[PDB]
């Protein structure tokens, strides 16, 4: 036997965030999930106003709020989108 | 109490980076994939200590042609929207002169 | 003694003199004006810093200097009269920090301020601002503050460009992260006099050299062209960048929630029409978020609210956003105002004296287009009268002065009015209709002329 398992690197994964209402409708077993109240309208005019490093522009189907790229994930497509070693410490 | 001693960054600004980043953030492409496929015939062509008239041409020639998704696209023109892109001025009286155009 | 000052002060102008003669070959005296400064005596110390600066004024170009004998030696010369200048800087810093030596440092404000004024487009103006700005960043306001703020005030009117603006601004902001955002509400007042935000016979000439003038007028000629669109492009740019920095100071200084909101307000309703529009429908939620000096804050963030719906072409552009909300608050806030006192003494949207937006909040309100005097205005006025139980009689004359020149005709707002809806906490009289009692009791007063004042209202 197999397991029929998941392994950490499996393609296929719950989630998957898209571009921009909030999907926001039920979780598995259904039932709803709180709606995460809206940001301070004027935090939100603030991120609006100075985009954060990285900003993705992607939010969770989950929480409104934008995923945005964290200093590893920025390093990580630095060298990603300039064609380099994707690894810091590689032989090449 | 007042030094003014105020690093490293980067500033995504080309459709390419910009879907590459958007595949990151939004999960769609995992990213243990996204490293392994990183290492290729370009990421190996290493530009480290080249000249000039080298490096040039290697990019305006030699550069790896990504695809461009339409959601990135979206995000640069949110990003290069400045704060003064439409003022009210900009939205009312440039609507003006063209609504002004097409009538005479 | 007395002898020595003298005669260090000839040979100051002495050597003055011959660097404004021949500033190219004396710069060795330059280097003679610092061993002169280095005299103890602290009034030769003025005398060889004021020099310095008189000197560098009049031997600095009206150009940037790009960095690297007709050109080589011309460089030799730059370079090295920029070494005088930033080793004239760094005792500017050394002195400034360092804080009789009051008089000094009031003399390094003010050289430092001629400096800030003329040598702008210099280099190490970056040093020359970070100096200035951290003397103002204090709590306190030291000496020749009023001097910095009006060079910088200058600057940001005269620089048509934005590059130095920018610059300064760019400076101010880090200060304010600094400060967490807490300094004079002067140093706020800065961003208002951004003038790029607020602009919203003839000698013989060779055969050859009549084709070399030719053709330089054709390069001159595509050049001013050029230069205007590049011009207007960077204008742009820079504006907005500048637009950039300000918002977010003021919208952090609006989340602090700290004594400088009288400012932030201030500069979101002057630069709110240069923002987008988009941003203008969103401008007005962080107004009303603030509900939960209270009183004195929702009238400006209500006051703020009226300015920004009262820009010019809004009935083209229905962003609606029904400011009803504010309307509702001012509606509401009149009261407080009545209960807590209030002192002019003798001798924040745009002015001071809390009963002057009252009456300008009023005003703007009774200049809107036909928006009031449709049975609303007399159920606010009402309230006003009522509030006018207090507060000094030309107060009081001021607001009864509004609905004595009101075109609405409407005469039953000092007595038995329609029902006061919207909030209620008064007398409704439903479905009345008597042109039929505040004046009554304002007769009886401190003041004698407040008798006389009811009187001329009922004769009226």
């Amino acid at each position: 036997e197999i397991d029929a398992g998941y392994s950490s690197d499996s393609s296929t994964e719950d989630v998957a965030p898209g571009l921009y209402n909030l999907y926001i409708n039920y979780d598995i077993d259904g039932k709803k999930i709180t709606r995460p109240a809206t940001p301070a309208a004027l935090d939100s005019l603030i991120a609006s106003i100075d985009k954060d490093k990285g900003w993705t522009g992607i939010v969770d189907p989950m929480t409104g709020k934008p995923v945005n790229l964290t200093t590893e994930e920025l390093g990580l497509l630095k060298r990603l989108a300039q064609s380099e070693i994707p690894d810091e410490n590689f032989d090449p | 109490w007042n030094s003014d001693s105020d690093e490293n960054n980067v500033e995504i600004v080309t459709a390419e980076a910009m879907t590459l980043a958007q595949d990151i953030a939004s999960r769609r492409k995992s990213k243990a994939d996204l490293i392994d496929e990183g290492y290729n015939r370009w990421s190996f062509q290493s530009k480290e200590g080249l000249p000039d008239w080298f490096l040039d041409e290697e990019t305006t020639v030699n550069k790896p042609n990504k695809p461009i998704t339409k959601e990135a696209v979206l995000a640069l023109r949110e990003k290069m929207k400045a704060l003064n892109a439409r003022p009210i001025k900009k939205v009312l009286e440039a609507q003006g002169r063209k609504k002004m155009r097409t009538i005479k | 003694v007395k002898q020595q000052i003298k005669n260090d002060k000839e040979a100051l102008g002495i050597q003055a003199q011959q660097l404004l003669e021949e500033p190219v070959e004396n710069l060795h005296l330059i280097r003679n004006i610092f061993e002169k400064f280095d005299s103890p005596y602290i009034t030769i110390k003025k005398l060889s810093l004021l020099t310095l600066l008189a000197v560098f004024r009049d031997i600095i170009p009206g150009y940037k200097i790009r960095p690297l004998k007709e050109v080589a030696q011309r460089w030799e010369y730059e370079q090295t009269l920029l070494k005088h200048y930033a080793k004239f800087l760094q005792t500017l810093e050394t002195i400034l920090k360092s804080f009789t030596q009051l008089s000094l440092y009031q003399v390094a404000v003010r050289c430092c301020t001629k400096l800030i004024e003329q040598a702008s487009h210099f280099n190490l103006s970056e040093k020359l601002f970070a100096l200035a700005v951290r003397q103002i960043s204090h709590k306190t306001k030291r000496p020749g503050f009023d001097g910095i703020i009006n060079s910088l005030k200058n600057i940001f009117e005269e620089d048509n460009l934005g590059k130095t603006s920018l610059k300064c601004v760019t400076i101010l902001s880090r200060m304010f992260k600094q400060r967490n955002y807490d300094v004079l509400p002067d140093v706020y007042d800065l961003f208002l006099s951004v003038n790029i935000l607020n602009d919203m016979d003839l000698p013989y000439l060779t055969k050859k050299a009549r084709k070399n003038y030719k053709e330089t007028k054709k390069i001159t000629q595509e050049m001013k062209e050029a230069d205007a669109v590049i011009t207007a492009q960077d204008k742009e740019k820079y504006q907005s960048e500048i637009l950039k920095i300000i918002f977010i100071t003021y919208f952090k200084t609006l989340q602090l929630k700290g004594k400088l909101i009288g400012n932030a307000l201030e500069g979101v309703a002057r630069l709110s029409h240069l923002l987008n529009i988009e941003f203008l429908g969103d401008l007005l939620q962080v107004l009303r978020e603030l509900v939960m000096q209270a009183t004195r804050e929702a009238l400006l963030t209500v006051s703020t609210a009226f300015e920004i719906a009262s820009a010019q072409g809004v009935g083209k552009l229905n962003l609606d956003l029904d400011l009803g909300l504010f309307v509702q608050r001012l509606y509401k806030i009149i009261f407080p105002f009545s209960l807590n006192p209030d002192a002019d003494l003798n001798k924040v949207v745009n002015a001071t004296t809390e009963m002057e937006m009252l009456l300008k909040c009023f005003q703007v309100f009774f200049f809107k287009s036909k928006n009031i005097s449709s049975s609303r205005l007399s159920s606010f006025s009402k309230r006003l009268a009522i509030a006018s139980m207090q507060l000094p009689e030309h107060s009081a004359s001021a607001d009864l002065a509004l609905l004595k020149k009101l075109l609405s005709r409407y005469s039953k707002l000092s007595r038995l009015l329609t029902s006061e809806e919207q909030i209620g906490d008064g007398i409704y009289n439903p479905f009345i209709e008597d042109p039929d009692y505040e004046p009554f009791l304002l007769k009886n007063h401190y003041s004698p002329a407040v008798s006389q004042s009811a009187k001329e209202l009922l004769k009226s």
